[PDB]
């Protein structure tokens, strides 16, 4: 009857993750902490602050030794003795560690927790580094994205509330249902792709029929997430569908891989039409040559 | 001890010494610590702001275009604010100019953001400050029926209904597992909500808490998803397609009316259940109008937002007004400049920084982000600020000023600058609301004036997405379709060697992005973030900032429990990684 | 575009490269539609289904332009131009037609084109191919969908290959007698 | 001020069309009829009955006469001098004949009414015709599938409202938005299909990876709908989504086009069943026999 | 003119003959004719199906497996239980059994269309007969809240909303542009819900079109879309995966937190808005439990459905029992067998058909489907129907009979045939609701019977989507996945000739598929669905169908306007194509 007790400690963040988990549809937010767990502490939400969001933690994390599970959104810093995210007076990292020996299992939520994100790119001023670097003594599992999908957070959620265990998880601590395949393998315009059919630049023909992104830098083809499938905010849209290339948010260190519009380094891509179209007027042009000379027209189409 | 005074205040750090570390339903990390005297009145006020990441830093030699990405991850809770104004500063030095629907589409994505975040934080954040919770599971369904169909039109407020949210709650808290609620100030003799309103109230943090998730849905349409929705420089990625082969592949009108239907909800949400409820929350806690005044009463600022012409950044096109006043004559709204180096500074004196000459201020053009960690004599040690050293350096918070003065933006700031700038439709609905509550003008520059503007603003937002909207119709019915210009896409094009500004009006307040481009890379990248304004330390004259600033004077009923401190603070917005970043 | 020039060989090059088209049109055509076991694993990285299509579409180029100036190499030489009487020179010629298959080989090839391309330029290429969009529309008026073409166009293979069992019968029947 | 008349009338239907534009999550099918049209008369949603009914649409097609939207849902049948579809005692085409002749426009709701759909497939019994074999003399958009996803019909009546024009349409009457573009076009399962990953039989490994459905005989290759883009029900799934294959079902004559299951289908001209293959491989094994015969007849 | 006597009845076409053609607000299309004496009382009714497709016929030489997509395509609103029919019966042929997850699965697609198809007909198509639209602009909002709180504990319900409600009402008719409402029976002396009900009741109808989308979002899940998803011979297509690589490609742990929330809300709402007003028509139109009687208390039929032991539909498994009741003896409930030829039987000397000899009746495996349109005398023509002619053949309907005995089936004969059997939950939710109306027991045998029971049906099934959702987890926990069973799905591996029938209850009553095959084609396939029972013509005894049974002594107050007919037949919720097929 009674309800599994959470915590939930922010390092450095920009409360993407929060406010993530916050839009999820199914099961509702609301639902989600009045029915399925019980969020014992969250600075972000919770009533009492300063000396009595203290007295909660310290309460909470004592009463539930062993029982609890951690949440971490954002990162300890390590630079000038840890105080570039300073809480109740001393070092982050210090809150985290106390929080995590006394955890059963911690999920470490969105790319800050769970790689780094943005303030450890270069050159990394605070040296912020991922929980899984600081906390090695307990199961971790990492749900990347800048943020994750709302739906995603909280079916994973779900999925640990009614199943009682632990998600499955790749070598990389990434739970194996929504991580497990890449953008680009259940991306609706890989027909697109497919074919070499690409935007070219913004706005322009190809842009206007939903061709692919690929040239625009798209970086769908080595990022694992279910955006594609899943979708963001209930299944409204995502990154593609709304005519701009995946940054590849979820992925490790994606953040310094180049710039977001360039290319994508090995991933093979030849095109069904655009080679055999290449080919037809490669053979047409080989006769052109040799009987006519090249054709100058009128019409140009004609059929009508 | 020592003691001065500054902008009408006696500033004196005698007496018992408070601590509110860490400050909770806000966006990051706060420390906030004060001094009262024997009447239990704050009489020293100081204003931490506790995290660093450093994008400033990390910036530096990335493609411009990029940018906006990056910054974008400053803030997930006013997310997209700081993409807006990276897109715009990118635009600005390379000279870009955006097709009409693009901005259309823009001033939607803000209006969005505007209707999504002061939701939030009305109920998720500050609502329970003045919604005494636990004393909702003493109020009479019928009764708080009675109140609810009293207020607001809103379908949902039968006795049944309240019963139902009544026992939930009772069924939740039953369990000994209060959960967000435990070890809170319920019970403060400040809550002053009657059992049924405290019902009432609740049923609607639980509403919101529900609804707020639909209106991000315009986000996903145009920006992909939210949080953290894409952009780029030029204009806009969601390419339109509305009549031709392959619509399925772009925006079309299935998707716009997606996004119709959601801009009607959040319009008829806010008008129903969060502006009654503010005007409630004002009726019950009156004596609020009073307190909590600080700098909105001397000097106030707006950069100005939402650009209608496009392209035109201009006093003539941007619908929420720029402005500032100073020294509390707001008879004459002096015009700002954000090119200027003698109005915007940024003093690090008082902050964990490094400047050549930290006596004087740096224009942003000339800003320095170098990290220094560096709080003195704590009386504990480095890894334990047992109490903060005000004197010295004590915040990761810059210390910005406009021309010298200590200012105060946000939703109560634009509020005053747009109501004494003559704007039409603000002397309307400013005059009507201090009307409906039978309090004079006055009282909207307090705590409690804080909250009443943010959620007029919310509505006048709403209103405004309609009108975007309309407007993006219009065009597409007019066969014009374009969301991107890309002749200046290419480095190749951009000037060897350029500068450019972006501004804005965030949800919190006045938010400015300068950006510094050379040989196709980020020279420099500066930033200041209306939270930066509103919680920055001390500078070089000792002049307080408008946190600080509306802490003095306010009388605490129990020292130990800091619920006058936590309304007065919350009422500001405060967003610590955006003050920070 | 992306070579230029060559010259031109002996003029048996271009039949044997047509056979080798036919050949791997016909083999990489059948598994289009009756596909290969399937393969495994990690999408991003494994394309067969489309290179077995790609092939098949480029082959089909080269075999178009291969045959539509084999062709007008054909009667250009022939110098017989440049109903009542098909049915005077059945009835004379019944009172070796291999010949009825030079015209059955000919037609199914030309059938083969117009059906193929109906479908390859479908996704609108927009360019030159406007004409085989009436393709499309006709078999609508026939009764049905797109998905005719593919029928039908899969019954031409095998019945090309009953005139390569025709031929290389043909063939090897006076290969093998050398008298 | 004043909403546009729309008639909406039924023949030969299943009703999946009606059932499936108040489905319609934006704009919703409760404001589409409130506020965007005026719905004056329709068989399945409107209070009056019998003479009272039939007073409404004489009194609509009369004072609204050259003025007002013309939908039809189902289609006419031939047979039995049209009597297959009796309506106010008489056949049902000649109600549709006086409806379109004052009709502005007609939109052709499903396949049914595009196509001829189920009832219409072989022996064809009732002999269903399509509205644009019957009345000739109209514009008709045919907007098929069976049914047509929910928020692509509202969504051609707020372009048609909005934008007081009718939708651009293929060579076919097919709105060019929704139906100018294949399935196969923009399937999420795409990826697999080239990369010559499929569910070979149901519930399989392959299957549970949401491979490809090509195998199952998958017919989004050659069917132009919305559904792998759009989808159904509040972009909530489709077909293939949930782990079926394509019909085709926005397909003119797909019942008639072989199994589902099959790829290399009922060749319908062909008769009973013969397909590609079946006359393919008949041939070739006639071929195969005459070799047989000549070369018995090496009389060397 | 003739007389004789059927059934209890005295069946006398003397008297003025009054024609409804078209019957509106059902699915289809029907034709109803009657005769009315001196008092104004029906002496004589008419049941005729105006259309015909032929699926029988359509369906032969078809590859088995392709069977349940046409079938499906009988009917649009009940949209899917044919195709359960099919599989069901393809399977009993071949003698196929699915694996667990497949059953409970289907049985949640049917528990989805119980509860949208029922809700969606109580205020689409029913709601109108009892509900006065135009009367609600009467209505006092204020009472009208106080009235909807006073029935329900449902949150739409404050006196603003009803104001809004009545306006928009107010200005729909205001422009003389009627729409649906236009030459409506408003008005009639038979309408006896007063102001604030009939604006209640509207406010309702649209709140019920609005929400009948959100509840087919669980048929978009496992079938793929609604109306007409997809199913297969074996089980279900929709693989589930739980926590492998690629549970983006099937059911996974989001999907079914989808379909969890869709379950919740629709059982909330049916519980809340419709059984409330079920109960609240039957408060106010409470003579109505006299009239309209018919077979009900005489002959009563279902076949049972929902298998909860997964292939078993014996009587220890179906949740929803079977059984037939036959000359109002309720105390023998007689066991039904479809494969038993004296049992179900098909009559055509009153039908459109042509049979060897037409005196006798064929059950359906011997089923003959050959159509020949033949009115006779109609006194007009053949193109021209003035008046059908009952003493020969007058409808595309085929008189289905069990045992000889005309029945009723559908929601009222489900609740006797279930309560008489005495189950424990029906015996529960029968009295309860009737003494809630103090009613007797018989009073559920009438017109506002059949709408109570509906009601309660949606109820049940709404509470029999989260049983089925709860046993799929379970097994979900339990590590058993497996959807579909292929052993058999090759046509090498099926008998070179065999024949199944597939059985369950539609919303609308009793459904049945008879099948044949032969080398793997459809050698037969037969059709007795639900309404053609109901709607059924005469049989060569001259015994009379439930329709025209229910027709009989119905007093009528204004002939022109013929409610007190539209009442009784819009009860039985007739579905015209599903009749004819
Ligand atoms: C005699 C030479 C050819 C042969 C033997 C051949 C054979 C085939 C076969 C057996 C199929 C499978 C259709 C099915 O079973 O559904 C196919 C498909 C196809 N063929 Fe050909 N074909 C020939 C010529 C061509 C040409 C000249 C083109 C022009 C580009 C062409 C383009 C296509 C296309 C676009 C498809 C459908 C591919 C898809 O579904 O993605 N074919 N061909
Ligand atoms: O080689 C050839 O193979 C095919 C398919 O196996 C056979 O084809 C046979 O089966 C098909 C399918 O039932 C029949 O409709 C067809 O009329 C018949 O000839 C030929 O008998 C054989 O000559
Ligand atoms: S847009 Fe990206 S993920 Fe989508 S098909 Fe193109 S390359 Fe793949
Ligand atoms: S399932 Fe069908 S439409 Fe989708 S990729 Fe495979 S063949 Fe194409
Ligand atoms: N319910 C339903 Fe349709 C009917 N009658 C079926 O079967
Ligand atoms: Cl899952
Ligand atoms: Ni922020």
């Amino acid at each position: 009857k009674p309800r599994i007790p959470v915590v939930w400690i922010h390092g450095l963040e920009c409360t993407c993750c929060t406010e993530s988990f916050i839009r999820s549809a199914h099961p509702l937010a609301k639902d989600v902490i009045l029915s399925l767990i019980s969020l014992d502490y969250d600075d972000t939400l919770m009533a009492a602050a300063g000396t009595q969001a203290e007295e909660v933690f310290e309460d909470i994390i004592t009463q539930y030794n062993g029982k609890y599970i951690l949440a971490v959104e954002g990162n300890p810093p390590l630079g000038e003795q840890g105080m570039f995210c300073i809480s109740s007076g001393r070092p982050f990292i210090e809150k985290l560690k106390r929080a995590a020996a006394g955890a059963s299992a911690i999920i470490a939520w969105g790319t800050c927790a769970s790689w780094g994100c943005v303030q450890a790119a270069r050159p990394n001023p605070t040296q912020a580094t991922p929980i899984d670097k600081v906390i090695t003594d307990k199961p971790i599992i990492k749900v990347p994205g800048c943020p994750p999908i709302p739906d995603v957070m909280s079916a994973i959620i779900t999925y640990m509330v009614t199943f009682d265990r632990l998600p499955d998880v790749d070598r990389m601590g990434r739970p194996l249902m929504f991580y497990g395949q890449r953008i680009h393998d259940k991306c609706y315009r890989r027909a697109h792709f497919d074919a070499g059919e690409f935007v070219q630049s913004w706005d322009d023909d190809a842009a206007r029929k939903g061709y692919c992104l690929y040239k625009m830098g798209c970086k769908g083809p080595t990022t694992y997430n279910a955006c594609s499938s899943t979708r963001w905010n209930d299944g409204v849209s995502f990154c593609i569908q709304s005519g701009h290339g995946c940054l590849g948010c979820a992925e490790n260190g994606f953040w310094d891989r180049g710039s977001f519009y360039s290319r994508v380094v090995d991933i093979p891509q030849m095109g069904t039409h655009s080679t055999a179209d290449t080919v037809g007027l490669t053979a047409l042009g080989v006769v052109a040559a040799a009987v006519g000379v090249h054709a100058v027209a009128s019409a140009v189409d004609q059929r009508r | 001890s020592t003691q001065y005074e500054t902008q009408g205040y006696t500033i004196n750090n005698a007496g018992r010494r408070l601590v509110v570390d860490p400050i909770t339903r806000i966006e990051g990390h706060m420390r906030c610590e004060v001094n009262i005297n024997d009447q239990n009145v704050i009489t020293n006020a100081v204003s931490c702001g506790t995290m660093f990441r450093g994008l400033e830093i990390i910036l530096q030699g990335r493609d411009p275009r990029d940018a906006w990405a990056f910054v974008e991850r400053i803030c997930g809770v006013c997310t997209g604010v700081h993409a807006l104004a990276s897109v715009y500063a990118i635009e600005d030095a390379i000279g870009i100019k955006v097709p009409d629907n693009a901005n259309i589409i823009r001033n939607i994505m803000l209006a969005t953001l505007w209707c999504h975040d002061h939701l939030v934080h009305f109920y998720q954040l500050a609502g329970m400050d003045w919604i005494d919770v636990l004393d909702a599971l003493k109020a009479d369904p019928r009764k708080t029926s009675e109140l609810a169909q009293s207020l607001s039109s809103w379908p949902k407020s039968s006795p049944g209904y309240f019963f139902d949210v009544q026992n939930r709650l009772k069924k939740f808290v039953e369990g000994g597992q209060l959960g967000i609620f435990r070890n809170g100030y319920w019970g403060h003799p400040q809550y002053k909500l009657p059992p049924e309103a405290n019902l009432m109230g609740f049923a609607h943090y639980l509403e919101a808490l529900d609804f707020q998730r639909e209106i991000v849905k315009i986000h996903a349409v145009f920006g992909g998803k939210n949080p953290h929705p894409n952009w780029i420089v030029g204009g806009m990625p969601c390419a339109i397609n509305i009549d031709e082969s392959g619509a399925v592949g772009a925006v079309n009108m299935e998707r716009l009316n997606l996004v119709q239907s959601i801009i009607t909800r959040t319009a008829d949400f806010i008008n129903n259940v969060m502006i009654p409820d503010a005007l409630a929350i004002g009726q019950f806690n009156k004596p609020w109008s009073e307190i909590g005044t600080g700098l909105s009463d001397k000097c106030v600022l707006s950069y100005g937002a939402f650009p209608d012409i496009a392209n035109d950044f201009g006093e003539k096109s941007l619908l929420m007004p720029g402005g500032a006043v100073i020294n509390g004559d707001f008879n004459n709204v002096l015009p700002v400049d954000l090119v200027d180096p003698q109005q915007v500074q940024e003093f690090v004196d008082h902050a964990w920084y490094r400047y050549p000459n930290d006596q004087v201020g740096r224009h942003p053009f000339d800003g320095i982000t170098d990290p220094w960690y560096n709080p003195g004599d704590v009386k504990g040690s480095d890894t334990n600020i047992q109490q903060l050293n005000e004197q010295e350096r004590y915040s990761w918070i810059k210390a910005p000023r406009w021309r010298g003065n200590a200012m105060e933006v946000g939703p109560l700031a634009r509020t005053l600058i747009a109501y004494h700038k003559g704007d039409a439709a603000t002397v309307e609905s400013v005059d009507r609301m201090m009307s409906a509550l039978n309090l004079p003008l006055s009282g909207i520059q307090s705590t409690l004036g804080r909250i009443l503007c943010r959620a007029h603003e919310a509505q006048w937002a709403a209103g405004k997405l309609q009108y975007f909207f309309d407007k993006l119709m219009t065009n597409l019915k007019n066969g014009n379709l374009a969301t991107a210009s890309t002749e200046k896409w290419e480095p190749a094009t951009w000037p060897t060697e350029c500068r450019g500004v972006g501004f804005t009006e965030a949800p919190r307040g006045a938010l400015g992005h300068w950006a510094a481009i050379r040989d196709g890379k980020i020279d420099l990248y500066q930033c200041v973030v209306p939270t930066t304004w509103n919680a920055s330390p001390r500078d070089p004259k000792g002049q307080i900032g408008a946190y600080e600033a509306a802490l003095m004077n306010t009388k605490m009923a129990i020292p130990e429990q800091p619920l006058e401190i936590l309304r007065t603070l919350h009422s500001f917005d405060p967003c610590l990684a955006c003050s920070t970043h | 575009v992306v070579s230029h020039y060559v010259f031109e060989a002996p003029v048996r090059i271009w039949h044997w490269l047509t056979v080798l088209c036919m050949a791997v049109l016909m083999v990489t055509g059948y598994f289009i539609g009756k596909p290969l076991p399937s393969v495994s694993g990690e999408a991003t990285y494994l394309f067969y289904m489309g290179y077995i299509r790609l092939i098949h579409f480029s082959a089909g180029m080269v075999f178009t332009v291969v045959l539509l100036m084999r062709i007008y190499w054909a009667f250009v030489g022939n110098r017989y131009s440049r109903q009542g009487v098909w049915y005077e020179i059945r009835w004379y010629l019944f009172l070796p037609i291999a010949q009825a298959a030079m015209f059955g080989y000919f037609l199914m090839s030309v059938f083969m084109i117009i059906t193929g391309f109906a479908l390859y330029s479908e996704h609108s290429q927009y360019a030159i191919f406007a004409p085989f969009r009436y393709v499309v529309e006709f078999f609508y008026w026939t009764g049905g969908n797109s998905m005719d073409i593919h029928s039908w166009h899969r019954l031409g293979m095998w019945l090309i290959g009953a005139f390569v069992i025709g031929h290389v019968y043909m063939a090897l029947r006076e290969d093998i007698m050398s008298d």
